[PDB]
């Protein structure tokens, strides 16, 4: 340590500097960190995790292509109609078809035109109906091809239902209402009010002396707002045209939050979307499920011309408001939309429940924010970027959502002080000067049943109506809001801000608190009591008197062999002058298929693309397939066992389980999804190894090595490197030397990072394939492998031999191919060998295209047939059939393997990436995409391929043939 | 993308396919991704599972249909599923790197049986119905052992 | 809070709601805890409320007016919660 | 390229993997001299690619998807090859000549 | 320098250990000052102080 | 290629540190992500690279050569060339021999 210290002072390095340098910066921390808990002391956890930004431009997802919606929503009605399942015209059809009218053109009625000029009415009644009511359809679509979408909602008005079963059980429901069947005669009803509110058009029929259950009101010269009977004569009017004609929001621009599902804002958004506007809808909780459930939305609503932007949006942070409106407002050069709003519609709320004066906290500071004080800020943002731009003339109307009870429940944290405040505006408008950028729209929102705001009242509504007083459903309301966005409510909102009353009357029930207290005990008490003496007179009886079987699906999959119809509808089928004309030699058809890929089996393959999700068969399959469950006969914890048991744990499962049990796990790890290393060879493109080659600057370390290895280093680097025997074992010391040539392993992160990945847990043993052929041929081969098997037996031949009992072994062809081949024995030879690790000897025959083919043979077929293996990229398999059907057509075969396959390596994927062929995977992040909606062909944003693995086969053979053996038919090519 | 709606919109134009018409498209690899050779074998499985079934699949990752195959007017791009009362015929293009283009047209196998006697029908039903009973039995026990 | 329109409400207006608002319902909260927690329920505090009678008609003020009519809610709150034997409300609607 | 030199961080250009594909030397033929759109088959059979690629091109003719063909083969001779080879011992043992 | 480097791997005293914490702690201060300039960034200046 | 002197790679754990060497920084933070705490990298203040020094347990590879025994080939004649038949250079630095 002495002669350590006396080298470093004559050298002049402080030893000490970078402990030094270190108590400096944990000082530094300490203080950050105190500053920081200061913060979270005085605001609270909830607060200043809340306001994180959501927001950013590139997850924003745009929803315009109506003009292909339509289409879709028109041959869905014209199947269903032909199927029975639409045998009336109900509200839901007259809905359809007004969504089908508001994205009319003429391409659309030629559509229409040429599926009911082309509907036979002659096979039954559910073809002439849809033949009529297609008539119809087209010759109202006519009317409208050049006049703006409208909003017209057809739906059946309900009310409120609460009944209490003779045990006590408290159900809600939401029944139609028997005098009001339409909206027009709803309108009608809410302009006669009712006792209550008692102190040509619609408006004409409000009594004197009665309040309309909804009504505007004005500003007296004392400054208290009173209900008006012109102006809620206009509004009434407005809405009497609403529902009648329906009403249209072309060229409206709009931004909306708070609309998610379940709520008045969704509603509300939906009417917008049927009018034609274009919208802009935050949701601050942006997932694939949300954005699907929007996608849907505008597929069944978004009318000609109109548009949908999806945002994440945190209304608690200024910091996305601004940003919100700034994208909003920006050039489409600049990555903005390039729009000006004439609307704004912010509902967002978050719920406070048991917050009372004393508990108000946190949370109760964040929602304040953002239902008040941001909504103030995002206001002020849009008439800063109005005003930025000189614009005077185009104000947006601010539609305000306000409440008409302030503070009278209690328990509610800040919200009635948030909603009062919001009434300031009022006179704000006059007082300031931001009147020509933005217009007041106050609406005092009802009792709405269905939100997330009053869900928990549901069972009280119909005690409340007795009353007198009407309550909401979320449609009515939304019907009741959008009334304010009719031109004529916009021109009085642009002369002075308007209050409307959407209440129902409910003002009007005095002591409101403890009047819906007594509703709910009423409740609570009844079901209570007759719960209680039902279960006491039940225990009594079954003690004074004293002491159904049902049956769980097991899963019965099926192989699924096409249906033959009697001889009468198949010769209906074709021209009567076929029999005997066609060479049935010279007709190809496919007698059975199979798949190896991301989503199982064919079977489960075709059950996750059509139906989405898997039926009890498929899902025992899966589980099956990826190794869950497995079957047992025999002695199971003594008792015999007959069945399906979890494979680790060995505990019997039934068939009715596995969803529960598996289904989640089988999700996961199926179809596209992130790279699993232990599929790969430990494959992980997040740190992918390299090597650099790097100049030895000083002697290395000598180290020890065989005299084969030590003559080889020897040989490699000549008098750069210094071998020596050492006498007392006979190795060799090995001394690198300056200027020696080193490999020194480095990482690389690789941006594609999800792949179609064969489920994980699939295993060839599980098919019954040995282990040496496991340990021999290369992966790929085992795909095809069991394939092939899968193939034979979607033929119905289990053994292959049978098929030389019709036709002489020279006539079985293969004519299957790849467009890699074996890239995993690729790998071992340019790699593995190269690092001098473990390598089969006969590694090279197993990369070849044509050795799959060949084990095919080895292993199953003993043809000596022709054999064909094309190689065609990503055109493999359709080059195959061609060749196929082209080698049963000159004789050289009647029965042909046709098919392709190819794998998955780390190699491939990071070429594709440098030829940028495949996606991106961490700009598909940035845009907010998971791994189940990186693959979307044909869409707006759609940027690479997704890569996958696997295999698929067929069968194809002469048709006379494949009816001599009696084979299923499943197609002819 | 646009290169193959473009083509198959061609080929529907040129042979005088009905003006309101469209050809509905399938787009499997939403949901398997690219296997770079067992592409089109993927998709002539789906294509058979078309045609037995009458039930034609949606993209259900078709959120917004790109604007330029609106001028495409012989192509309909679904997002979810139709059951439908019959497909006839199916076509399966695939385009490999390479200059690999490629077609095939299925048709359904009914039209088979409009060519052969009513014996020779009901003979092969039989003989049919033998062997998918054969093959289940088949199947079953493979799987579970 | 002075030339603070709509567009300005910033930083300073915001502390200034907290102050004249939200830190008042907090100081009665934390008034009724106490006393609670010493089960005193019949010594109640007479809480007097700066109100104002101009709500928004000047402009300029940041969120002056929009604290001011907040506080109006307590009149309700009184009557709809559970610490009225703690706290009194006696709401002053100040003039010029 | 693919398998060595982008693991030593050699510089390898980026559409490397293009260039391998058996199919690739056919498309090439087209792309500058034939400018054909005619059958594309490229047969993959080890040591016996050119006779196959004859039947095929002869079932092609025979078929009316063509009136001219191209057949043939080729394959190249680099060191890996040539070691996997020795390995199976294939080939002739030139110390043992 | 490569006596005291011979030195110090005799004596198994890691040289270079300071400025290691040193950076580590770096990063640290730099996460903190991130979350304190997002909180005034949300906030401004005259709320937090 | 020459079959007399193959060449090969064989890992070796290093036994003790290695003498620093000069990288840049993205280099230095490749070789930090492959090694994790096996290797030390500091920036030098005056310049903005980075010093890289391997640690006891390191992986490194030392290439080492091998003796084949295949030493003959048919081989196209020496000099044969493409552009002598016109095949322009964009294409022989484009596609594969
Ligand atoms: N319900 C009623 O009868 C009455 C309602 N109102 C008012 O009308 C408005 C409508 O809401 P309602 O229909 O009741 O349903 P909710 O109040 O439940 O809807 C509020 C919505 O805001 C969204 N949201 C929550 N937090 C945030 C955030 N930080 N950033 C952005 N968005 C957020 C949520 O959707 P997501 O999670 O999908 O983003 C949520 O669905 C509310 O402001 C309410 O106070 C007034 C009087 C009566």
């Amino acid at each position: 340590r002495q002669q350590l210290q006396v080298l470093a002072r004559y050298l002049k390095m402080d030893l000490d500097n970078g402990e030094r340098k270190f108590l400096k910066e944990k000082d530094t921390v300490a203080e950050l960190q105190a500053q920081l808990d200061y913060l979270n002391a005085e605001l609270g956890e909830f607060f200043v995790n809340g306001v994180a930004t959501s927001f950013s431009r590139k997850k924003a997802r745009t929803f315009d292509s109506s003009w292909n919606w339509a289409k879709q929503s028109l041959l869905s009605l014209y199947f269903e109609i032909i199927h029975g399942v639409l045998k009336n015209v109900d509200r839901e059809v007259v809905s359809e078809a007004i969504n089908i009218m508001n994205r009319s053109n003429d391409a659309l009625i030629k559509f229409m035109e040429y599926h009911i000029s082309n509907t036979d009415e002659t096979k039954g009644e559910n073809y002439q109906l849809v033949k009529t009511l297609g008539e119809q359809l087209i010759e109202n679509c006519k009317q409208v091809l050049d006049v703006d979408p409208v909003y017209k909602d057809v739906a059946k008005p309900t009310g409120p239902k609460t009944a209490i079963d003779k045990n006590g059980n408290i159900t809600y429901s939401e029944e139609p209402r028997e005098k009001v069947r339409k909206l027009s005669q709803y309108v009608q009803e809410m302009a006669l009010g009712g006792p209550i509110t008692k102190e040509k058009t619609v408006s004409s029929t409000i009594p004197r002396e009665t309040i309309p259950f909804l009504h505007l009101r004005k500003k007296t010269p004392a400054g208290d707002w009173k209900y008006d009977r012109q102006l809620s004569s206009l509004f009434l009017d407005g809405l009497e045209k609403a529902a009648f004609n329906g009403v249209t929001f072309k060229d409206k621009y709009v931004l909306i939050t708070g609309a998610g599902k379940g709520s008045i804002g969704a509603e509300v958004l939906q009417g917008l979307l049927q009018g034609g506007a274009k919208v802009v809808v935050t949701t601050s909780r942006f997932s694939k499920q949300v954005t699907d459930y929007y996608q849907s939305i505008y597929a069944k609503y978004g009318a000609k011309g109109s548009t949908l932007i999806v945002v994440p949006f945190n209304q608690g942070s200024k910091q996305d408001v601004e940003a919100l409106i700034e994208f909003i407002y920006d050039t489409e050069k600049n990555g903005g939309l390039g729009w000006d709003l004439d609307a704004i519609i912010p509902f967002a709320a978050i719920p406070e429940q048991g917050i009372e004066l004393e508990h108000i906290d946190s949370k109760s500071e964040f929602a304040h924010r953002i239902m008040l004080t941001n909504i103030l800020r995002m206001m002020g943002c849009v008439k800063k970027q109005k005003s930025a731009r000189g614009i005077e003339t185009r104000p947006a109307q601010v539609i305000l959502p306000m409440s008409p009870n302030h503070g009278t429940f209690g328990g509610d944290g800040m919200y009635s002080e948030s909603k009062l405040s919001l009434e300031t505006l009022f006179n704000r408008w006059h007082s300031e000067s931001w009147a020509n950028q933005l217009t007041v729209c106050g609406a005092i929102i009802g009792w709405t049943r269905g939100t997330g705001l009053m869900s928990a009242n549901n069972i009280i509504a119909e005690g409340i109506e007795k009353m007198g007083v009407r309550t909401f459903s979320q449609k009515e309301m939304a019907f009741n809001l959008l009334g304010l966005l009719t031109p004529e409510v916009v021109e009085l909102c642009q002369k002075s801000p308007v209050m409307a009353d959407l209440n129902g009357g409910l003002q009007f029930v005095p002591e409101l608190k403890e009047f819906t207290a007594k509703l709910r005990k009423e409740l609570v008490e009844t079901s209570e009591v007759r719960k209680a003496v039902s279960i006491e007179t039940a225990l009594e009886h079954k003690v004074v008197n004293g002491n159904q079987v049902e049956i769980q699906p097991r899963a019965n999959i099926q192989l699924d062999f096409p249906e033959l119809k009697p001889y009468k509808q198949v010769k209906q089928i074709a021209p009567a002058e076929l029999e005997g004309l066609l060479d049935l030699e010279r007709v190809i058809v496919v007698t059975g298929f199979a798949e190896v890929g991301p989503w199982g089996s064919a079977r489960t393959r075709w059950e996750m693309e059509a139906f989405g999700e898997f039926s009890l068969e498929g899902c025992v399959e899966m589980a099956w397939i990826m190794g869950f469950i497995s079957y047992h006969n025999g002695n199971l914890k003594g008792r015999p066992y007959t069945g399906w048991v979890d494979s680790k744990t060995k505990e019997p499962v039934d068939d009715k389980d596995v969803k529960a049990k598996y289904e989640t796990s089988i999700l996961e790890h199926s179809g596209i999804r992130l790279i699993e290393p232990e599929l790969f060879n430990g494959y992980n493109p997040e740190k992918k190894e390299m090597i650099q080659e790097v100049i030895v600057e000083e002697d290395l370390e000598p180290f020890e090595a065989s005299k084969e290895t030590a003559e080889q280093f020897k040989h490699q680097h000549g008098d750069k490197v210094d071998i020596f025997e050492i006498p007392e074992t006979g190795e060799y010391s090995v001394k690198l030397l300056k200027g020696a040539t080193l490999y020194i392993p480095k990482a690389l992160r690789f941006d594609r990072l999800v792949a179609g990945q064969i489920p994980t847990g699939w295993n060839a043993k599980t098919y019954g394939i040995s282990d040496d052929i496991i340990s021999q041929v290369d992966p790929i081969t085992l795909f095809v492998l069991v394939s092939v098997v899968e193939a034979f037996i979607a033929s119905g031949i289990t053994d292959p031999y049978e098929m030389y009992k019709y036709v002489h072994v020279s006539e079985v062809g293969n004519c299957s191919g790849s467009g890699m081949g074996g890239v995993s024995a690729l790998r071992g030879m340019f790699k593995d060998r190269f690092k001098d690790e473990p390598v089969q000897n006969d590694i090279l025959q197993e990369s070849f295209i044509n050795t799959m083919s060949a084990w095919v043979n080895m292993l199953l077929i003993s043809s000596s047939g022709p054999i064909k293996t094309p190689v065609g990229a990503c055109a493999t398999s359709v080059e195959s059939v061609d060749i196929g059907v082209e080698t049963i057509l000159s004789g050289k075969a009647r029965i042909c393997i046709v098919g392709g396959y190819d794998d998955f390596q780390e190699e491939g994927s990071f070429e594709f990436g440098n030829m940028k062929a495949t996606s991106n995977t961490l700009e598909e992040f940035e845009h907010g995409r998971t791994p189940a909606e990186m693959s979307r062909p044909a869409t707006t944003t759609r940027n690479g391929f997704m890569e996958a693995q696997g295999a698929g086969i067929q069968i194809i053979m002469q048709a006379d043939l494949a009816l001599k053996m009696g084979v299923p038919i499943y197609g002819i090519v | 993308d646009k290169n193959e709606s473009a083509t198959i919109n061609e080929m529907m134009k040129h042979l005088g396919r009905s003006e309101g018409n469209p050809v509905i498209g399938v787009f499997q690899k939403f949901l398997t991704g690219h296997p770079k050779g067992a592409a089109g074998a993927w998709m002539m499985n789906g294509a058979l599972q078309i045609l037995n079934s009458g039930i034609i699949p949606g993209n259900r990752n078709a959120d917004n249909v790109d604007k330029i195959l609106e001028q495409f007017e012989y192509v309909l791009y679904p997002s979810k599923t139709l059951k439908t009362d019959g497909v006839r015929a199916v076509s399966i293009t695939s385009f490999g790197f390479g200059q690999k283009g490629g077609q095939a047209i299925v048709v359904h196998p009914d039209y088979l049986y409009g060519a052969i006697t009513e014996d020779r029908y009901n003979e092969y039903v039989a003989k049919v119905s033998a062997r998918e009973k054969s093959a289940y039995k088949f199947f079953h026990n493979g799987m579970i052992y």
